[PDB]
C-alpha cells in the first residue's frame, strides 16, 4: 500500500542557495518557459550544516 | 588661506567584506553566482569564535 508523501521543505546549506532559490523562486526558465517547480517546495538557508 | 582637521580612517572588522578582482557579466552566466554572487555566499558562509 503506498504511502501519501507531501514534499514542503528544503533545507539546503548557504553554499546551495543560490541554486536552491533559482530551482524555487524563478519563474521563467530560457526565453519563457514557466517554471513547473515554482514554489512547489518552499526553501530555507541554513549555516549550521556543512 | 588654510584649512585644518583632526580625522582619520578606521577599519570596522576584517570579516564583514570583500573585494573580488573580475566583472564580466556576460550573459550574466560568466559571474551571475560564480564570481559576483560567490564571494556574496562566502561572506553568508563564516564562523564566529566559538565555531
Amino acid at each position: 500500500r503506498p504511502l501519501d508523501i507531501r514534499p514542503n521543505l528544503l533545507v539546503v546549506p548557504t553554499t546551495l542557495r543560490s541554486k536552491a532559490k533559482e530551482v524555487v523562486g524563478v519563474q521563467r526558465l530560457a526565453n519563457g518557459a514557466d517554471n513547473p517547480n515554482f514554489e512547489l517546495v518552499q526553501v530555507l538557508d541554513t549555516a549550521w550544516l556543512n | 588661506f588654510m584649512a585644518d582637521e583632526y580625522r582619520y580612517g578606521v577599519r570596522s572588522r576584517c570579516n564583514v567584506g570583500f573585494g573580488f578582482w573580475q566583472l564580466a557579466a556576460m550573459s550574466t552566466e560568466e559571474l551571475n553566482q560564480v564570481n559576483f554572487e560567490k564571494v556574496y555566499d562566502a561572506m553568508r558562509n563564516q564562523k564566529a569564535d566559538g565555531g
